[PDB]
């Protein structure tokens, strides 16, 4: 199964400056956000291999 | 029996007396949620969409201004952003009760807007900044648009909370409405109209029209009194209604007259700096429909005795104690008087 190796940390929104939020498992082939319990929007993820 | 008035045999006993009063209370509370309801619907109803038109009006105007920045100060952003989402959910918040000071926002507005602008307007090319927020307010290079401001959104924004907040007491007032509990006597009063007779053996007897009338003037005393204060009430909310919108949506106009102005100085400025450092249509259906409930008060007896099984006829009806031929015949109230009374002073001095 997928071993999460750098799991997403609650992050804060200050001064109206967008921080993005980080995601990375192995062994991983799809990693997708479920965001207040529906699916992100496959642009708006940027996947790295 | 303690109720009951025994003029011979009797079928029910103490415990059956206990279950009819018991009974009465009930009956008595439908009566009176079935009184207000509509009225209560009505106004829940009302505050509800209030609410969430001037939630819409405050986003509207929001990202009006969040436009207005973006196509015509493109350099005073994301700061612009930041700035006019905190100065706009401040202004949420006062509409919502909040202890939020109007000046005070349009103060820390324009002290977050000049440092911005002197950096990427007037000097393109951060530590010297409370500098020059002092420089904001010592030189004055706003000119009059603080005050105007300050004044303009003031006036709307206090009127649109003070409305909001009487429409909260008067679902407040018609929520205790139903629940008001009554004397022992009147209560004992009440079993005796409604159920007594059955003690007596009878069976379709209603008691008598006027018997109703004495007892509810008699229950309801001090609730008839009401009705003063809640006719005061609806004139003084109809004499207030007679914008909090149109002032939110030309700050954007008035924000960028402000820069203008203060970019018209730039030249002296750099170098003193250098040196130095459809709603309308619901309130007006609203009212009309509020209106059409000056008399619950003042009505709420008669319907109580129209709703109930009475013999309007007075003749063979049951007086409380015998069949007769013809009928010979305070502090949740004063609270409610008290928060009317505050209410209607606020509406008065404001309009
Ligand atoms: C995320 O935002 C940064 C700037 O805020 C941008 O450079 C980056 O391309 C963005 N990525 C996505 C997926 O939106
Ligand atoms: C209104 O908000 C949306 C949110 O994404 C933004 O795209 C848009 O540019 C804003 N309106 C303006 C500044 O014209």
């Amino acid at each position: 199964l997928p071993h999460f190796i750098e799991e997403p940390e609650d992050a804060y929104i200050i001064k109206s400056n967008p921080i993005a939020l980080r995601c990375k498992a192995r062994p991983a082939m799809q990693i997708f956000f479920k965001c207040n319990g529906e699916w992100v929007h496959q642009n708006e993820h940027v996947s790295e291999e | 029996l303690q109720v009951c008035l025994p003029k011979g045999p009797t079928c029910c006993s103490r415990k059956m007396e206990e279950k009819y009063q018991l009974t009465a209370r009930l009956n008595m509370e439908q009566l009176l949620q079935s009184a207000s309801m509509e009225l209560k619907f009505l106004i829940i109803q009302n505050a509800a969409v209030f609410q969430e038109a001037f939630e819409i009006v405050v986003r509207h105007a929001k990202n009006y201004t969040n436009a207005m920045f973006k196509n015509n100060y493109p350099s005073l952003t994301p700061q612009a952003f930041e700035f006019v989402g905190e100065f706009f959910t401040d202004v949420s918040l006062y509409i919502l009760g909040s202890d939020i000071n109007v000046d005070d926002m349009v103060n820390e507005l324009f002290d977050s807007l000049f440092p911005v602008i002197y950096t990427q307007l007037m000097n393109p090319g951060l530590d010297i900044n409370e500098c020059l927020r002092g420089a904001r307010r010592d030189l004055k290079v706003f000119g009059n648009f603080p005050k105007l401001i300050m004044t303009q959104v003031s006036k709307s924004l206090q009127v649109t909370r003070i409305f909001l907040q009487a429409l909260n007491l008067g679902i407040e007032v018609i929520n205790t409405t139903d629940h008001l509990k009554f004397s022992k006597d009147c209560g004992r009063m009440l079993t005796r109209m409604w159920y007594c007779s059955y003690c007596q053996g009878l069976m379709m007897v209603k008691p008598c029209g006027g018997y109703c009338n004495v007892v509810m003037q008699g229950c309801m005393a001090g609730v008839v009194e009401i009705d003063k204060y809640w006719r005061e009430y609806i004139l003084s909310l109809e004499e207030l209604v007679n914008d909090m919108e149109n002032v939110l949506l030309g700050l954007f106009s008035t924000i960028h007259d402000s820069i203008q102005y203060v970019q018209k100085n730039a030249g002296k400025l750099t170098t003193t700096i250098g040196k130095l450092c459809t709603l309308s249509s619901r309130r007006r259906e609203l009212i009309q429909k509020l209106k059409s409930f000056i008399s619950f008060y003042s009505a709420l007896p008669g319907y109580i005795c129209s709703h109930s099984p009475v013999a309007e006829n007075d003749t063979l009806c049951w007086n409380g104690q015998e069949l007769v031929e013809r009928y010979s015949q305070e502090p949740v109230v004063s609270q409610i008087i008290d928060k009317l009374k505050h209410i209607n002073q606020l509406l008065r001095t404001m309009s």
